[PDB]
């Protein structure tokens, strides 16, 4: 008996000056088969925070329910909603509690900081987390990170002006990167769920990818 | 990972790289591997990122409870013993954690190497990580207790740079801290790419 | 891989997907899985690409030497016997699952060959990781003695089932129709899936990449 | 079950307009041998929920007892509150994930079908806590043989009638008999509607053509 | 883990009447670099080249054994090899070792010896050829290289734009691979010239 | 797989299911496991498809050359012996259970079971395959000496049906063959033609 | 393990090797020589499994010496490095593989000094400086920090000393003496052993 | 081992072989695998001797205490439920295939199969053991609804005899018990009393 | 491995330990002390798996120092050896075994000098001289050839230097410095370190 199964899934998160974009594909798979062509991997935790989860869907469903309970429990004892950084810190402890039987999940939290700026925190299966400006996770993490490092980071490029990232360029980059991943990753490619966090709230958009 | 620490005439110099890897995939090149337990005590992280980060944060919370209860900051020796005793309880279970606890106590500048395999040793110069061997050669040929502060800073940066060059798992920026009686300071975070141009 | 084959009233319709994958990453988005064995015989191949593109190539050479000596069109039974008697002496070490189909002097003949040497002459056959999706379409819609357009729509529907339901299958649909009077190889028969349009321009202009050294060798 | 014993084959479910229909063969195989050929692998939970299970039949019989008692218990309260299809599906996911985490899994893949509040529920629960909802579901070899045919129809015509849904199931049950070696011709069909859950008798796919 | 022992990355891209072939330059054992100037791309004709990634012994052996056959073919047939024939030849050598293969996957970039038409290709470790009309990648950063070339490659790129694309794709992909890099070399093959450039790359 | 052969005064009746399986998948649902090695000698193949097809092809070749050289119809024992020779010689590289039954002008209708391992034994009736186990008590209880081709054809059809209903690796159609001096008559039982037995209700 | 080091200079190639042969926990020899004279201007420093080093090294030496006798001239450092690589690579997939890590060093009157690093898998790389052994991990960085392409033979011996002093301080194995030789236009020259 | 239980209007007929074996050695050649759990509820045991005996003792202990408190004859479904509950809670520690058959004033004669794993099914006729594999076809061709107690006795005898002739772990004597409201009637068939089927000798 | 040697004389016990803390091919410390003071007349030299050595040794040290505090007198070298052997044998079949090889050296006014040997299996052996490590295989024979029950403390340091110089010539590991301490009626005396 093997307690884990890779169910596929790609998650991306880009932080801006007033917006944070968490995005994911909507494909659940087991082996060379497709369970559902409509399973988004993004979850709204607060009006200012969304988490993306990929790996073993059994552990993903459990962790999100554990996180939602812990968020309500923090509000009951502290009389205030949890910050994106507080959720990032708690997740690291919730993940390391299962160090000897880890949750096979890759988590990227996107939200606004207490100053209203975007905040992306990337997490490893057993805890390790870090604030980043952009992060891809899941099946096509290695196919999406390189272009984001070049376009959003402006790396390996000379004589190029480092303009601040607009939401529109961020939106177009997210869509373009997922279309390239869909053409080369077999686990990514049903639809794209883009969730955008701003002062107004978490707007959600869905685009179509390629059905195998 | 290449972490370095040496005790000289003007205190203790602590240096590290910034690369984190998931296999042969560079997950990050901006990881902070030096933990500020107190304004005067710092820990370095080499091995499992989650393991090292979790137990140094547990040591920081334990060292604060010590200051509140005993109205005095823990010694570098007492902090290293807590970490060693904590990790010993899970010996053989697979924790990978190589660390260096550096600071200024009432006995003066202190540097301790605590591993997840039960090792706790004091010393003047330690280097932990996959680039430790590469860094030891340079720091040893340039180490001197009577080294000047700027010479000590340059030695730490060169030793980390020469290891980021020979070790595939080490790279990013050399982050340098200087622990002194007034407390540690963050001297610099130079990228190895700009140091390749300087050292050539 | 989704390779399928059906025997209709006038001949045989073979079909295949066009995706090759190394691990869980796509390597070729337009591979040819239908191979020429003889002017009257074609073979769809699934499994190790190098094995299916060498067992077929060697049998095509041997049936050519046979047809030059005999002076007669090759018989699909000769290809099956040659292919099976080779796959057997390798005990499944050469992983070549194939759908051999052709029309000879005795009519149209469709066969399934497995990497160990087993063959099966059947009216409809499917192979590859998309075989059961394709078989569900054939066990639900196959009717004996159909027409070309009806039989071609069936093999495209079977290939689509594997392309949209299998993860090792995808890209375009190729169909090879063989009659006693015509061999139609429709390589890009149906292009069911396409890459989305780029929304942002990421072109790097001259000067973006810094070079350390350059050497231009003039060619005559 | 660390090692499954007498087990059932595939269970199919498709949501039509006004309810859901599930189908299962009435056979329990003991490793190739068709030992028990008149066992129901479908269960009526409440008046709005029905459960079909694949895998160990003893593990399913245990669940029929626990879920059966849970429904009797809530009815004794007489408070006008009843477990809904999504609540039973939520409970089964937590039940399987807990057992998998104890390394003692219930070897069962279940399809929950339900109709409540003019809304059709069709959920999937595996033995690892992997759960999802879909317009059509198929367990075991039904995933590689029947789901393709079901999904093709549910794409051109997203909403099917009860007659169109029953016809699709009978065609998928026929294909499963032809290419599944653990399948039996005698099978049951269960439909949940506003009129409650009904389980059809020992139906046969005598629509088996054999042009050998 | 027999291909990540020595690391490596090679990429070939098509342009308008021009081809490009780039390679990393690091030679290392597991995590130790030994040299930063190892050759992985070898000339197989005036406008024909082959980039080899995998075990470094296999890169050198396959190149040398390919030159043996190529020089014999060129002298006997009295003509330069056309890009497609070299691919068929490499496939024959690699498959002759099907049960006990060379741990190297080759990319061929060249212009037809007469029509000067761009040809690029990739073969597996047992010799399975795949001709593409866009780009071909091979190495330990292949996934990173796929994502970069799928989002940056454009049709009918000129010689200068082909250099800026193959170079940017190689530099950002090897920067996410720990066992690949220590320099990048790029050969732009055109009808009248072969420009070779070394790029400023992270040496970490 | 269920293969069965019975001898009658004048010939032999042979029978088989029609199911090929890769795991629990039915690769072929209409397979012919009754192969003709010569004009009046057939084989019932069980076990590995590739191994059984290769050995049957080899024996047909060797038996064909022997018959043209020795200008005389082949003996059923000779075919069984050539099958035994290969199946014993490659017993460690071949999974093949075979029943060689046919009619010869000298010894009449003969049924020979060359099981796995390479052993060869003449039998009044022979059964083989994964479904053979479920019908051992039936064949032992229903077999009677002096049966006819018609009674023997019913015995084979009834026995194969019971095995095909209990063995998952057996099923499809029942292919029957009757070999006698007159010739070889082949018959396929499908659907309601396949013998049926009532299930219980409790 | 055993230690091999090579530093290529503008007109010379300096090589050093440890002089210890160990059984298990005991050094059975402290005057061992791991350098073989292939030609008058080519040396092969070989380390590896017992029996495999001399069987492969003596084989390459007698074949390079046969070349000089058969052709009246000697193989160049590059030809010798390639001949060695083909033989080590052609016995890798054979039933009799040689576990040997080598450092060929030679001086061609035309191409000048050359140092070639080869691992047991038979990967040949030309290097300005290279080392073989677990001690290479503690010394390659000292060479990278101080090696300059125009190093003099005097400064080359000083850097060799810096690297061997590092082995005495940080290495866990007692490597006390080192055989040091240099090659140039005038041939191979034995230098004093750096002992500690 | 071969164990069989058959229902009839008024009661059930249980039967078993008598061979306990360790490898190919028969430790008990006259074992009784039919164990009375209560006055009109017996269990046919198959699998591990120690596990079967331990479970039958525990269920007899529990059923007896239950019947005393309730002050009523116990139900065969209650006996089957207790066996299933223990054989499912300890499925990984017990190798116990059991068939519970008996009579009760409510549902009359009832046969329940509790195979290894812990599932329980009410059946018209149940067969268990290593010899059941050979009698599946025979029991599916000769079972007829409406059989009398005498016919059910003859049916069980012929079935157990056929499996004892083809299974190495089965043999000895055939022990049969017919339970009804009147009571239990146990009998043993030895030697000639055991049904005989002519072996086909060429 | 680490080296421990103890030589007992007519009225004293001389002990020595290597001063190196290694970590995979590297010496991370050259001034390590493997000797723990239990009383003013008993020394415990512990070597073995990391953590187990300091964890077990500090436990015995604290329990011995607790006995002096509660009883006002100190435990004998023999009672300390027996107490240690019990604490290692009880943890032997436990889930937390300690892998520690130890030499206990102590002096009692009545029983005089005493040297005890204990292995990870927890066997206690009193011996005139003893050693732990792979270097014991090369030094116990020199101790057997030159040891006399009436050896002076000056001739004893000479026998110790003969054993340590044998490690400097035949052992494969670099053990350059050795701590030396003597116990007598006047307590433990730290003699100069024997370095090479
Ligand atoms: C602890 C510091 C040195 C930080 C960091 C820098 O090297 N550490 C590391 O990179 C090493 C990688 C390797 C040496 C095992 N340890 C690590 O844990 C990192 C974790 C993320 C940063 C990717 N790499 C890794 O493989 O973790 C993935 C993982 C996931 C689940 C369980 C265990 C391990
Ligand atoms: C004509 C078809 C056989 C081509 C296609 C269809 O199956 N091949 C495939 O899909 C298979 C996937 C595998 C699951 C069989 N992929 C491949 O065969 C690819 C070839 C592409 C990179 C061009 N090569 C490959 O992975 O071979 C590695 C290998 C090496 C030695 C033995 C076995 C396998
Ligand atoms: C002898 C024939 C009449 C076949 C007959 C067996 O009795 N029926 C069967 O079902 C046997 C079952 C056997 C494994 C016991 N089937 C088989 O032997 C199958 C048949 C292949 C054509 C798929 N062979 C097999 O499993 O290995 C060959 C193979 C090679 C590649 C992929 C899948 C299968
Ligand atoms: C007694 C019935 C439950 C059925 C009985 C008859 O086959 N079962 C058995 O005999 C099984 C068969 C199998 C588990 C090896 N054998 C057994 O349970 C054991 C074998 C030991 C290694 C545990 N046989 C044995 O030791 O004999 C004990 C015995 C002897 C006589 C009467 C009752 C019990």
């Amino acid at each position: 008996f093997s307690p884990y199964v890779f169910n596929g899934g790609t998650i991306l998160a880009i932080a801006g000056e007033d917006f944070a974009i968490v995005a994911s594909d909507t494909r659940l798979s087991e082996g060379f088969s497709i369970h559902t062509r409509d399973s988004p991997k993004c979850y709204k935790l607060t009006d200012k925070t969304v988490i993306g989860c990929s790996g073993f869907h059994g552990d993903c469903l459990t962790l999100t329910k554990i996180i939602e309970a812990r968020l309500k429990m923090y509000k009951h004892s502290n009389n205030k909603a949890m910050t994106t950084g507080a959720i990032a810190a708690m997740l690291s402890t919730i993940l390391y509690s299962r160090r000897f039987f880890p949750y096979y999940v890759y988590n990227i939290i996107g939200g606004l900081d207490e100053e209203g700026k975007g905040a992306v925190y990337s997490f490893d299966p057993v805890g390790s987390y870090q604030r980043d400006s952009f992060k891809a996770g899941g099946s096509a993490s290695a196919m999406l990170q390189p272009l984001l490092d070049n376009q959003v980071g402006f790396k390996n490029m000379q004589n190029v002006e480092h303009v601040p990232l607009s939401l529109d360029r961020a939106m177009r980059l997210v869509k373009d990167v997922f279309i390239s991943a869909a053409e080369r990753d077999v686990y990514t490619g049903d639809a794209l769920r883009i969730c955008i966090v701003t002062k107004e709230g978490i707007r959600e958009e869905t685009v179509s990818l390629r059905k195998d | 990972t290449t972490t370095l620490a040496f005790k000289f005439r003007h205190g203790v110099i602590v240096a590290a790289d910034s690369r984190a890897t998931a296999g042969a995939y560079i997950a990050s090149q901006t990881v902070k591997k030096v933990i500020e337990i107190n304004p005067y005590l710092l820990g370095t992280m080499a091995g499992g990122a989650a393991d090292c980060s979790f137990w140094e944060r547990l040591l920081a919370r334990q060292c604060r409870i010590y200051e509140l209860r005993n109205k005095e900051r823990i010694s570098v020796a007492a902090a290293s013993k807590l970490l060693a005793n904590m990790v010993y309880q899970y010996k053989g279970m697979g924790l990978s954690m190589g660390t260096m606890i550096c600071g200024w106590d009432k006995r003066g500048p202190g540097l301790y190497y605590v591993d997840s395999e039960g090792n706790r040793i004091s010393g003047a110069t330690f280097s932990v990580g996959s680039g430790s061997v590469y860094a030891y050669g340079v720091m040893d040929r340039g180490y001197s207790y009577d080294l000047e502060v700027e010479q000590a800073y340059d030695l730490a940066r060169r030793a980390i740079y020469q290891a980021t060059y020979r070790d595939a798992y080490s790279g990013g920026a050399v982050n340098l801290y200087h622990v002194r009686e007034d407390g540690w300071i963050r001297v610099s975070s130079d990228n190895v790419a700009d140091l390749h141009e300087k050292y050539s | 891989t989704t390779i399928a084959g059906v025997v209709y009233k006038d001949g045989i319709v073979l079909g295949a997907d066009t995706r090759a994958t190394e691990g869980m990453v796509v390597a070729d988005k337009n591979c040819s899985k239908i191979h020429f064995i003889s002017p009257n015989i074609y073979c769809c191949g699934a499994g190790t690409a190098a094995d299916t593109d060498m067992t077929t190539q060697l049998i095509s050479s041997n049936l050519e030497l046979h047809s030059l000596s005999t002076g007669r069109l090759p018989r699909v039974v000769t290809a099956n016997r040659m292919l099976k008697q080779m796959l057997f002496r390798y005990q499944g070490y050469i992983g070549a699952a194939l759908v051999l189909g052709g029309v000879d002097v005795t009519g149209p003949h469709l066969y399934s060959i497995y990497p160990h040497g087993s063959t099966d002459k059947l009216p409809y056959v499917t192979m590859g990781s998309g075989s059961l999706a394709a078989m569900a379409v054939f066990e639900d819609k196959f009717r004996p003695d159909m027409e070309e357009e009806e039989a071609k729509n069936l093999v495209s529907e079977a290939i689509a089932a594997g392309i949209f339901n299998d993860l090792g299958s995808g890209s375009n649909i190729d169909l090879c129709v063989i009659s006693k009077n015509k061999l139609d190889f429709l390589r890009p028969y149906t292009v069911p899936n396409k890459k989305g349009t780029r929304l942002g321009r990421y072109r790097c202009e001259k000067g973006t990449t810094a070079v350390l050294t350059e050497k231009i060798t003039p060619l005559e | 079950t660390q090692n499954p014993m007498v087990t059932g084959t595939s269970v199919l479910g498709v949501k039509f307009e006004g309810g859901v229909v599930i189908a299962a063969d009435m056979l329990g195989s003991y490793g190739s041998l068709a030992r028990f050929r008149n066992i129901s692998r479908i269960m009526r939970v409440n008046n709005s929920t029905m459960l079909g299970a694949s895998g160990d039949y003893a593990d399913f019989q245990y669940l029929k007892q626990v879920l059966g008692q849970m429904v009797i218990d809530e009815e004794l309260l007489g408070d006008g509150h009843s477990y809904s299809p999504r609540a039973i599906h939520s409970w089964l996911t937590r039940a399987m994930y807990s057992r998998r985490s104890k390394m003692n899994p219930l070897w069962n893949t279940m399809v929950i079908g339900g109709y409540a509040d003019g809304e059709s529920f069709l959920g999937y629960v595996d033995m690892l806590g992997v759960a999802y909802e879909a317009p059509s579901l198929a367990t075991g070899y039904g995933a590689y043989l029947a789901q393709p045919l079901l999904r093709e129809v549910l794409e051109k015509q997203p909403v099917l009638s009860q007659t169109e849904a029953r016809d699709l199931v009978e065609r998928c049950m026929r294909v499963l008999y032809y290419r599944d070696a653990r399948s039996y011709n005698r099978f049951q069909i269960a439909t949940v509607t506003e009129k409650g859950v009904e389980i059809e008798g020992p139906l046969s796919t005598e629509t088996n053509w054999d042009i050998a | 883990s027999i291909m990540s022992y020595n690391g490596g990355a090679v990429m070939a891209m098509k342009g308008k009447n021009c081809v490009a072939i780039a390679a990393d330059r690091r030679f290392g054992i597991q995590a130790q670099m030994v040299t930063t100037d190892f050759q992985k791309i070898f000339p197989m004709g005036d406008r024909l080249y082959i980039g080899l990634a995998g075990l470094a012994t296999d890169v050198q052996t396959v190149a040398q054994r390919l030159k043996f056959r190529l020089n014999l073919y060129e002298l006997k047939e009295g003509r330069q090899i056309k890009p497609y024939t070299l691919m068929s030849m490499v496939a024959n050598l690699l498959y002759e070792k099907r049960f006990g293969p060379y741990y190297t996957e080759p990319v061929i970039a060249g212009l037809d010896p007469k029509t000067f038409k761009p040809f690029i290709c990739s073969l597996d470790l047992i010799g399975c050829p795949m001709v593409t009309d866009d780009f071909v990648v091979s190495g330990t950063c292949a996934e990173q290289m796929y994502g970069m070339c799928e989002s940056l490659w454009e049709p009918n790129m000129d010689p200068d734009h082909l250099f800026e694309t193959i170079s940017q794709a190689m530099l950002n992909a090897v920067d996410r691979d720990a066992v690949s890099g220590m320099g990048v070399i790029v050969h732009i093959i055109e009808k009248d010239k072969i420009t070779t450039r070394t790029l400023k790359a992270r040496m970490d | 797989t269920t293969i069965m052969a019975v001898q009658f005064d004048g010939g032999v009746v042979l029978g088989a299911d029609s199911r090929t399986t890769t795991g629990s998948y039915i690769a072929n649902r209409v397979t012919d496991k009754l192969t003709p090695i010569h004009d009046r000698i057939f084989c019932c193949r069980s076990g590995s498809a590739a191994d059984t097809q290769a050995v049957a092809d080899a024996v047909t070749y060797q038996l064909g050359f022997h018959s043209i050289e020795l200008n005389e119809p082949p003996l059923v024992h000779t075919a069984a012996s050539l099958f035994k020779e290969m199946c014993y010689r490659y017993r460690e590289d071949l999974m093949a259970g075979i029943i060689i039954a046919g009619w010869d002008p000298q010894e009449g209708g003969q049924v020979y079971s060359v099981p796995m391992g390479g052993m060869m034994v003449r039998q009044s009736f022979a059964i083989g395959g994964s479904g053979s186990s479920y019908i051992y008590g039936y064949v032992d209880a229903t077999y009677r000496e002096g049966m006819t081709k018609e009674e023997c054809l019913q015995f084979t059809a009834n026995a194969l049906a019971l095995a095909m209903e209990r063995d998952g690796s057996s099923g499809g159609v029942i292919r029957l063959a009757a070999i006698a001096e007159s010739g070889v008559e082949r018959q396929v039982l499908l659907g309601d033609q396949i013998p049926k037995f009532a299930v219980a209700t409790l | 393990m055993e230690y091999l080091i090579g530093i290529q200079g503008p007109d010379y190639v300096l090589v050093a090797s440890d002089r210890v042969a160990a059984s298990n926990i005991v050094q059975m020899k402290d005057d061992h020589d791991k350098m073989f004279k292939m030609s008058e201007k080519i040396l092969l420093l070989c380390v590896g499994e017992a029996g495999d080093t001399v069987q492969f090294a003596e084989y390459i030496q007698k074949n390079v010496q046969l070349y000089k006798m058969r052709n009246g001239y000697e193989l160049s450092p590059t030809a010798a490095a390639n001949f060695t690589r083909r033989n080590l690579a052609d016995c890798l997939r054979s039933r009799t593989p040689y576990h040997v890590n080598l450092l060929l060093a030679g001086y061609d009157e035309h191409e000048g000094p050359a140092l070639y690093y080869m691992d047991y898998l038979a990967a040949l790389a030309k290097a300005p400086f290279a080392a073989h052994g677990y001690g290479a991990f503690l010394t390659l960085s000292i060479l990278d920090r101080y090696y300059t392409p125009t190093i003099s033979r005097e400064r080359a011996v000083e850097l060799l000393r810096k690297c061997l002093e590092e082995l005495q301080k940080r290495f866990i194995l007692n490597l006390p003496t080192f055989s040091v030789r240099i090659i140039d236009k005038n041939g191979i020259h034995d230098l004093d052993n750096i002992s500690f």
